[PDB]
């Protein structure tokens, strides 16, 4: 399993010393400021250290481990997650998330006064499918492909003679139905 | 034999296949009004409707033209007084009347064969089948027997065809030819709409003075009733009822018997007509060949 | 020795920087075959919050096979970063092109656009909008064929769904993107195809200014400078794809249905062409053939790729294809376009929602009133954003529905109804449960 040791610092000589090499100076690639190889090492803890310009150094970013003589050294723990795309991703997105059911309560406004104005109504919604004329030719119940944007969402008249009708495209697998409801209000 | 190839067309197809790409379709509560209902089939241009009771939360039926023929024979009195039980009555009080038969609602689902939504159409005798999803419960399109011959008609090059598609009219012997209910020229639309009750047949051919058929007076040719708004005059004749509607009719058409069964297929798909008049070598009224008639041989039988 | 390797490739020069992440030539140690190795840093991404954008980016590139899309061969993880191995191009950027020859001829502008506009519809059909289409992020192969590249920018289509981000460079972007305005999306790609399209025939930009507030009053503006060298045919189908509202703008079907993008147009790049069915593959059939004949995906292809066709696996696949293809072909039977005999019985207009000339802070309160009287429970997402739910007594499941409040003009706001999808009916539901609301609301 592929594992990755890039120094992000400056320097004209930068070595690897870790645990995976009985603590041995591995020379370093470098383009531009990183100096970086990649290693095959098993699923489990290691420590390494960085040899930077003839003295000992470590990564402030990466964890670190200090022992009993006082040798500071990243340490990092390889694991079966990090072998798979999706495995990593799923491990990531769980970090990810830091600092709600459904309620009865309405929301407050804002924080002090937002004067938070509501989104643009797009054009695409105004695109009514059943105003379109389809022309003589086609049935009545044939109309035209509608776009995405559009389904689900409610359409209506205004109500005459004591009733409501109300109408939305909804998609079955492939095809789209434009449901037309006549109910009393 | 090369014949059954399109009941294995059906068997293999669902009824998914038929429903178009964008559709549109009209449900009405049980709890509105019989007039706006109607009034709400020409505005959206539908021939048919189903019913949703909102108490029970099911789909319980459909309203077809069936239902303004029933109600206008039923109810009708006079010119000079209103038909009260069109103008009040909801599709939920004129159900308990007209349904009191307790009939269960028939459909199918998408992914159910066309064998057996042809099967449905013919054995219940209906025109309309409602496409209810079991997965959701939404309605998606109501089935009928032009949409299927239809369809049909655009894989007759992907299948070799049987010998009775090759085969005469007269030889198969496709449609009724005895016990044909007609209407005169002067008949009004009341003694046409009890016709339509009594014999529970779906059109009536117009005969003239002379005995020629001018016309042809079918269950849908009603709606213009409502349409024109020309309901609570039903003393009026077939004539009078269908003119301001002839000049874009084009009722009758017909089909002479000697002419292949493929070529009668052919027209009822183009000219978009339920059904054609067959005649003989002189011209003269044999029988009534419609798209029933038509998917019973192809489908059913074998 | 001490060259730094990835899966057998060893990294060298940098092509660029995308983005998320750096772009690397990645030469093979035994072969000398190359790649673009697209680093990921596990952190950076972490502190950007862009895990499911990745995510997504990822599994639309392992799906997509287009020849005008840059193909991902493997993606290698390691506790630190991210090594998307993809195809190289040798050819480079589209933009330096331009640069080189001034002006690119109308033979190969017309060539190049053609396949561009492949890649674009291919993405749309499977509801992925690239957003930041420019002629930097589309490169070229020693064949000169287009590849698009950089999916950092890219978003998934939804229904009933609307993209709000801005992206993309403000050259190419188009007027609702800069005006931060909502966007179904796939119009906004044309836009900014219309834009490559002047760059490749001009060698200049159609909206280019050195003040940002002045090049975006040019973008919302929608007038540019059409060159006396450009013949009418193009000069209108650029005009129509650059178009200032979103309605008026050219779709993929205007722009395949137009004369001058028609001309020598292979009939392998774009669905329903002559030679389309018989050249790509259809990914929804070999799935549906895979759960009949209970196989693999390669026994399925091996049958396709082989000597003959009469082959078992072979036959399904095409059995598909050309009941697809009849069904395709009469679109009067499955759209809308001597009159039509159900027209002979035949008006009130339709509108969206319920529209308030009210404060929209008013108009909340309302809401929320008329939720408790029908005891419906909500989760407030946003100030103007709602998501509620009912209990339907009968059928004993929950209807779900977005509430959404919306500015029609200075004066006028709408408030929008959105059914959420997961005996009864579910449309019903969505209709009762609206009609609850709008009679109690007035
Ligand atoms: N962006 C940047 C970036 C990297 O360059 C690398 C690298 C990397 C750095 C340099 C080299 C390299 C070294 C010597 C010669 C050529 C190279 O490409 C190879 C890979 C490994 S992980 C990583 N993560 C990053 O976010
Ligand atoms: O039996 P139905 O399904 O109620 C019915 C209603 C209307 C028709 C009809 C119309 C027409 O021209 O041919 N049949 O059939
Ligand atoms: O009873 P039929 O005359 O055989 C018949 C054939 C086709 C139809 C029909 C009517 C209709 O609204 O949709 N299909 O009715």
């Amino acid at each position: 399993r592929p594992t990755v040791f890039r120094w992000t610092g400056g320097g004209k000589e930068v070595y690897l010393s870790g645990s995976f090499n009985n603590w041995s100076k591995l020379p370093l690639t470098r383009s531009h400021n990183n100096f970086v190889a990649i290693l095959d090492l098993p699923e489990g803890e290691h420590q390494y250290k960085f040899f930077v310009d003839g003295q000992w150094t470590h990564d402030p970013s990466e964890p670190i481990v200090t022992s009993q003589l006082g040798t500071v050294n990243n340490i990092i723990q390889v694991k079966k997650t990090d072998f798979e795309v999706f495995d990593a991703l799923m491990v990531d997105s769980q970090k990810c998330s830091d600092v709600g059911p459904y309620h009865q309560e309405p929301y407050v406004c804002k924080p002090e006064e937002r004067f938070r104005a509501p989104p643009i109504l797009p054009p695409h919604l105004l695109q009514v499918i059943l105003n379109k004329d389809t022309g003589i030719s086609c049935d009545p119940a044939l109309l035209p492909e509608p776009n995405h944007v559009m389904l689900n969402h409610l359409y209506a008249l205004s109500i005459k003679d004591g009733v409501m009708v109300l109408s939305a495209t909804h998609r079955y697998k492939k095809k789209y139905v434009t449901t037309l409801l006549y109910k009393p209000i | 034999s090369n014949n059954s190839v399109y009941t294995s067309f059906m068997k293999s197809h669902r009824c998914y296949d038929l429903i178009p790409t964008s559709s549109k379709l009209v449900v009405f509560d049980t709890s509105l009004q019989v007039k706006k209902a109607f009034f709400a089939l020409v505005t959206n241009g539908v021939r048919a409707a189903p019913l949703w009771d909102s108490k029970k939360q099911s789909f319980v039926g459909m309203l077809t033209i069936t239902d303004f023929i029933n109600i206008l024979h039923r109810y009708y009195k006079s010119a000079l007084v209103q038909i009260y039980e069109l103008e009040e009555h909801k599709i939920e009080t004129w159900r308990e009347v007209y349904l009191q038969s307790f009939k269960p609602l028939v459909c199918i689902s998408p992914n159910a064969s066309l064998f057996d939504a042809v099967s449905s159409l013919i054995r219940n005798k209906i025109h309309r089948l409602p496409v209810i999803d079991p997965e959701s419960g939404n309605t998606l399109y109501i089935l009928t027997h032009k949409r299927i011959l239809k369809f049909l008609k655009l894989f007759i090059t992907e299948f070799p065809k049987p010998e009775f598609m090759s085969k005469s009219l007269e030889e198969l012997q496709i449609g009724t030819y005895a016990n044909i209910a007609m209407v005169r020229t002067t008949t009004p639309v009341y003694v046409a709409l009890g016709i339509f009750v009594q014999h529970r047949v779906s059109a009536l051919p117009v005969v003239d003075e002379k005995g020629r058929v001018v016309d042809i007076y079918s269950k849908f040719d009603v709606i213009n009733l409502a349409a024109e708004k020309t309901y609570n005059n039903l003393d009026v004749s077939v004539t009078k009822a269908l003119q301001h509607r002839s000049h874009y009719f084009e009722g009758v058409l017909k089909c002479y018997l000697h002419e292949t069964l493929e070529t009668i297929i052919n027209r009822l798909v183009e000219a978009e007509v339920h059904r054609l008049v067959v005649v003989d070598e002189n011209d003269v009224v044999k029988g009534i060949v419609s798209l029933s008639d038509i998917l019973q041989a192809l489908v059913l039988t074998g | 020795d001490g060259r730094v390797k990835i899966g057998h490739y060893v990294l060298g020069d940098t092509l660029g920087v995308g983005t998320f992440g750096k772009v690397k030539i990645g030469e093979h140690q035994l072969t000398g075959h190359k790649v673009a190795v697209k680093i990921l840093n596990r952190q950076k991404i972490r502190s950007l919050d862009v895990v499911g954008k990745i995510k997504r980016e990822i599994q639309n590139l392992k799906l997509f096979r287009h020849p005008h899309i840059i193909k991902l061969y493997q993606v290698i993880s390691t506790p630190t970063d991210f090594f998307m191995v993809m195809e190289y191009v040798s050819g480079g950027e589209l933009f330096d092109y331009i640069c080189k020859h001034g002006r690119v001829e109308e033979m190969e502008a017309r060539r190049l656009f053609q396949q561009i506009l492949s890649a674009v519809d291919y993405c749309h059909r499977h509801m992925v909008v690239h957003r930041d289409l420019k002629p930097e992020n589309v490169l070229l192969d020693a064949h000169m064929n287009a590849k698009i590249a950089d999916f950092g920018l890219s978003n998934m289509m939804s229904d009933g769904e609307f993209l709000r981000t801005s992206c993309g460079s403000p050259n190419y972007a188009a007027p609702e993107v800069i005006s931060g305005r909502l966007y179904a999306g796939p119009e906004v790609d044309i836009w900014s195809c219309g834009v490559i399209l002047y760059a490749l025939l001009c060698g200049t930009l159609p909206f280019d200014d050195e003040h940002v507030p002045t090049l975006f009053k040019k973008i919302r503006g929608g007038v540019f400078y059409i060159p006396e060298y450009l013949n009418r045919s193009v000069a209108t189908l650029l005009m129509h794809m650059l178009q200032v509202d979103p309605l008026k703008r050219a779709t993929i079907k205007d722009i395949r249905e137009h004369e001058w993008f028609k001309q020598d147009l292979p009939s392998y790049l774009f669905p329903e062409d002559p030679s389309y069915d018989a050249n790509v593959i259809d990914d929804e059939a070999v799935k549906e053939v895979c759960e009949k004949f209970e196989c693999t995906e390669s026994e399925v292809m091996n049958s396709l790729y082989s000597g003959d066709p009469q082959d078992q696996l072979a036959v399904a696949y095409h059995l598909i294809i050309d009941n697809r293809r009849i069904m395709n072909q009469a679109s009067e039977f499955y759209l809308a376009s001597r009159p039509h005999p159900e027209r002979v019985p035949f008006k009130a207009k339709w509108h969206l929602g319920i529209r308030s000339q009210s404060k929209p802070y008013d108009i909340m309160a309302e809401v929320y009133r008329a939720m408790k009287q029908l005891d419906f429970e909500w989760k407030v997402v946003n100030a103007y954003h709602l998501r509620v739910r009912r209990k339907n007594p009968v059928t004993g499941n929950y209807v779900k529905m977005s509430l959404q409040l919306y500015l029609v003009d200075n004066r006028s706001y709408l408030l929008d109804f959105k059914s959420i999808d997961d005996l009864g009916s579910h449309t019903m539901d969505f209709f009762e449960m609206c009609a609850s609301l709008i009679t109690t609301l007035a």
